[PDB]
RNA sequence: UCGGAGAGAGGCUCGGUGAAAUAGACAUGUCUGUGAAGAUGCGGACUACCUGCACCUGGACAGAAAGACCCUAUGAAGCU
RNA sequence: CGGUAGGGGAGCGUUCCGUGUUAGGGAGAAACGCGUGCGUGAGCCGCGUUGGACGAAGCGGAAGCGAGAAUGUCGGCUUG
RNA sequence: GGCCAGUGAGACGAUGGGGGAUAAGCUUCAUCGUCGAGAGGGAAACAGCCCGGAUCACCAGCUAAGGCCCCUAAAUGACC
RNA sequence: AGGGUGAAAAGAACCCCCAUCGGGGAGUGAAAUAGAACAUGAAACCGUAAGCUCUCAAGCAGUGGGAGGGGGACCAGACC
């Protein structure tokens, strides 16, 4: 359970990156809502 | 602007072919062109090829004849001719060697009791998967792999001998497919086949 | 403060083509030096001379700067048709030379240590050495050997 | 320096962590103020608000000391930095005690208006270079 | 496994999530429009599609039914007196789930329900 | 009479500078920045002792692989046989150099030592 | 049983190369005939 | 035997806050052999595209903690 | 002219002191960072759109005088 | 002799033996070689086995031990 | 345990973002990259931009050779 010895720059930056794109993912979803949110006639957001 | 990648890029090619120059063959060749006494000393350095010495597209095609030839000798004699020993070009670090084609690998002749004892085994990772597996399988079964398992521990197995195991095209049947560069048939030295 | 603007002095692109194009390629033409190459004997080891070339060497046992020396310890001197393969000296051979100002080369850092058996040596070497730069190859004209 | 086309605005340390920060503003970096005013308008981060605030009176800015519009407007490089981390020893239980940082940002956002020239054609002339400097402000691929 | 389970149960234990379905679909019928999750949205769904259809055929059993299943007590009385004058051959579909933001502090998918 | 000083870290800046292009923490982290100097020259040492050798084996097999290119049985050790009978004093295995720069000559060497 | 194993240094003399065959013993480099002496390496010229 | 289903609090995902023991640097495979006699690091072969997530803990002679057991100290102390 | 434990000889560096209110220095000292330079090396010398007032060499002396290790120690900041 | 240190745990290999079970990379001695304190080459790797004693440079040559099919330098060398 | 903005608070009038904190102009100052966390600011640590390069690869991350590519260049063969 506890580790053996630390991790580098290399793997930091790669996981920290991969938390980081898996943060890009989840905004062109928010451009696309902030898209739909304008002027158009859509059923949503009273 | 399309221009801009374009035009630019025939720009840079254009000085591309300005200020770089190409890269002579070794083929009735002499010394130096007066340019290259002005350049770099590469006569009292060893000589170490530039890209434009082991392009595949003029690398040479060989094409022996299986038949009635014995296993580990072919593949000494492929081997020497698939790292590049036979060129005065010779360097070990680069891939100056040669393309070769095996045809006829169902008929490979082997001496002793080769064809019923000599066991071509192998093993995944898990326990208790050791093949058993011999010679008279493989050539019923795939003969093709027969001289690429002779071949390819002759090799240097590293990143270098596995890019020159692709250089090895070896077919069972009596006919290949290939007219790449008009294989011309493989020189041996070998005296006891 | 604000972008600048464009300019006006109504100016017109030359587009002749027979300056620019005269401009940006360079004619340079190499010095034909000669048809004639050697390999001389220096202390131990052979270096392939050409007419006119910066070698480095060894000599710095004695040896005065913009000195004209012959290094006559020549074998294989070889012109473009045919070379003369030197039992052992090619007879009556003289390579003109200029033994230029002497020089040190790069340092080359001999630091050596063995283990945990606490050793450890930094020592530094600068090799004498001598430039030479080559006048002309003469004297070579005894039993040629052609293919 | 670019001659005089970008507008650097800084940023206190604000009492968030810097990672999140940065994937936050990882997002909007190249895109203009209306793509990063929709975004910032509906992404589902708490550290969507000061960046918005800051891009806000950064733009604000952009147009209240320089004279610019809010349209052509592209921001630059957007860098987070590490800020002051406060340390607040928290007691656990077997009698230990625990280092939490309370961690701060450093935000410094840089726009970018386009102020071009936009040439007719590309053919080169090598002839007055004091000309040279001032038709030639921001282009790519710069030889000799 | 879930092959089948069509119940939609919440983030709450059994008696509390039907103390959340009665309590909000009441006071779904009190207002109208009101702001829930998601999960919620559609577990008013079900249940209010129940009650305006439950205090459709306004007899006195559906009635003891419909005040059983409800909080308050002024809320049934004035929703049988009031779903055949207005829901009167709309045959199902009573609501509509109109969404919206997210809540500040949660990223909780939020909707928004009516009555049409 | 306190000396606090200046000089590990020009001293360890030295060492830091010449410790460039190790990959990781063999470039930055100065407890490994020390032995990263002392075997990188180690292995100058090694590497320079066997490149005397290993360019000795390269020249030895690239004019072996250049005189069996006759395709008649004359090896490499034909080639030492009748190059020190006909006395050829010590060409030094720049023959092997030649051998590629000057193919028409070191013909000439090969048919000038079959005569 | 009662075979020893032979370990290290007792490997070392039973499987290390020996070149027990009494002809390669007998070999002695190879002779040629002595030659003159080259001349000087490099000539002052005046 | 011989398990099976269901309800909660965790676990999984999202948004907020956010540690810890540990840590020479880690570009951190399997078999087999060698070696201070139990090797990802040495040798030969085979096998493996890079990098995450969720579980499991066989190894890293895993973490702890200058072995309570054994012995040494011309040690300490209690007791007889 | 390999070298551990170890012995001897010769030197570099640091801060202060004598020369010294030294030469030099807001026309940029010390610092910090830099080298296509020199040394057997400890190091010197030179260059800096950074910095802003001190301080060399030579000939000498005195040390809280030189760091990679002490489950060292004190601050800073990582890993997980 | 003067001044002044370490060391006093050794290990394997050949021979001469004792203890053992002529068992141990076992234990104790006597002469010697190596390691310790010894790099390089051969031994696949591998302190003690063979050659061999590293001041340094060379993109020099000849050899010892050992090797000359390929990986990997040199003979798919010759004759019994 | 926590010292040192300037020489002098001359400590930022006024405008914009704006609930503040803060930020940008303007103004003071020789210096505002001396802005009140304020004097030189190094390493670990976190970043961003530019050049080359990694997704069939086994490696104490080097070193010797160096393919291809990039940069300034002047002893254009050199250097990184």
């Amino acid at each position: 359970a506890v580790p053996k010895k630390r991790t580098s720059i290399y793997k930091k930056r790669i996981r920290k990156n991969i938390w980081k794109k898996k943060g890009y993912w989840a905004a062109l979803k928010a451009f696309s809502l902030a898209k739909s949110l304008s002027t158009g006639n859509s059923k949503s957001f009273f | 602007s399309t221009k801009c990648t374009e035009e630019w890029r025939q720009l840079k090619e254009a000085v591309k072919k300005e200020f770089a120059i190409p890269h002579v063959p070794l083929d009735q060749r002499w010394m130096f062109t007066l340019e290259e006494a002005t350049g770099p000393d590469i006569w009292n350095t060893t000589w170490y090829p530039k890209s434009a010495d082991h392009v595949p597209t003029d690398k040479k095609w060989y094409v022996v004849d299986a038949t009635d030839l014995i296993l580990g000798r072919m593949a000494s004699t492929i081997a020497i001719h698939i790292r590049g020993k036979n060129l005065a070009s010779y360097t070990p670090s680069v891939d100056m060697g040669a393309f070769v084609i095996v045809v006829n690998a169902d008929k490979v002749a082997v001496s002793g009791k080769k064809r019923t004892q000599k066991l071509y085994r192998r093993h995944s990772g898990r326990p208790g998967g050791l093949k058993e597996e011999t010679f008279d399988q493989l050539q019923k079964r795939i003969p093709e792999r027969i001289i690429e398992h002779a071949v390819r521990g002759m090799l240097p197995k590293g990143r270098l001998g596995r890019y020159l195991f692709n250089h090895l095209k070896v077919y069972k049947g009596a006919e290949h497919p290939h007219q790449a560069q008009q294989p011309i048939d493989l020189p041996l030295r070998d005296k006891r086949i | 403060v604000l972008p600048d603007d464009f300019q006006a002095p109504e100016p017109g692109t030359p587009e002749y083509n027979d300056i620019i194009n005269q401009f940006l390629p360079k004619k340079g033409p190499p010095p034909p030096r000669e048809e004639i190459f050697a390999v001389v004997v220096i202390g131990s080891r052979q270096y392939i001379v050409i007419p006119g070339r910066w070698i480095y060497t060894q000599r710095l046992k004695g040896a005065t700067v913009n000195d004209k020396i012959v290094l006559n310890k020549v074998l294989l001197v070889g012109t473009k048709a045919s070379t003369y393969i030197g039992t052992p000296i090619v007879t009556n051979a003289a390579v003109h030379a200029v033994v230029e100002e002497q020089l040190l080369d790069d340092k080359v850092i001999v630091f050596k240590y063995k283990k945990k058996k606490n050793y450890r040596r930094n020592i530094g070497h600068r090799q004498p050495i001598t430039r030479i730069k080559i006048t002309g190859i003469t004297g070579y004209e005894d039993y040629p050997a052609s293919t | 320096p670019g001659k005089c086309d970008e507008i650097t605005t800084r940023g206190y340390s604000i009492s968030m962590s810097v990672d999140k920060a940065r994937r936050v503003i990882d997002q909007i970096r190249g895109r203009s103020y209306a793509e990063t005013l929709m975004i910032l308008e509906l992404m589902p981060y708490r550290a969507c608000y000061p960046i918005f605030k800051l891009i806000y009176s950064a733009a604000a800015n952009a147009s209240h000391n320089k004279q610019f519009n809010k349209a052509n407007l592209i921001i630059s490089k957007a860098e987070v930095n590490k800020g002051i981390t406060l340390k607040k020893v928290k007691p656990r239980a077997r009698g230990r005690s625990y280092m939490i940082k309370r961690p701060t940002c450093h935000i410094t956002i840089v726009l970018r208006d386009i102020t071009h020239f936009d040439s007719y054609d590309k053919f080169l002339e090598s002839l007055t270079p004091k000309k040279l400097i001032a038709l030639l402000g921001l282009m790519s691929t710069g030889r000799r | 496994m879930k092959h089948g389970r069509k119940i939609h149960r919440l983030s709450r234990p059994a008696d509390q999530r039907r103390a959340l379905l009665r309590g909000l679909t009441t006071q779904l019928l009190k207002h109208g429009r009101i702001k829930t999750t998601r999960a919620k949205a559609s577990a008013m769904r079900k249940y209010v599609d129940k009650m305006i259809t439950l205090a459709k055929e306004g007899s006195l059993h559906k009635r003891r039914q419909a005040l059983g299943f409800i909080y308050e007590k002024q809320i049934v009385h004035a929703l049988f007196a009031e779903v055949p004058e207005r829901y009167g051959d709309r045959n199902g579909g009573y609501t509509r789930i109109i969404r919206t933001l997210p809540r500040r502090g949660d990223n909780a998918p939020m909707a928004y329900i009516e009555l049409v | 009479r306190v000396k606090r000083g200046y000089i590990a870290r020009r001293r360890r800046k030295k060492i830091r500078f010449f410790a460039s292009s190790f990959r990781g923490a063999h470039s930055r982290l100065t407890r490994t920045i020390a032995q990263q100097k002392i075997r990188a020259l180690v292995s100058a040492h090694r590497d320079r002792d066997r490149q005397k050798r290993d360019f000795r084996r390269l020249w030895i097999t690239r004019i072996n692989a250049a005189i069996r290119e006759r395709g008649v049985y004359y090896n490499y050790s034909k080639f030492i046989h009748d190059l020190y009978k006909r006395q050829l004093l010590l060409n030094r295995k720049i023959l092997a150099q030649i051998a590629i720069l000057n193919p028409n000559c070191i013909y000439m060497i090969y048919n000038e030592i079959i005569k | 049983s009662s075979r020893p194993q032979k370990k290290g240094t007792a490997h070392h003399m039973k499987t290390r190369p020996k070149k027990t065959a009494r002809w390669d013993i007998k070999r002695g480099p190879a002779v040629y005939p002595p030659l003159p002496p080259l001349p000087a390496e490099w000539t002052i010229v005046s």
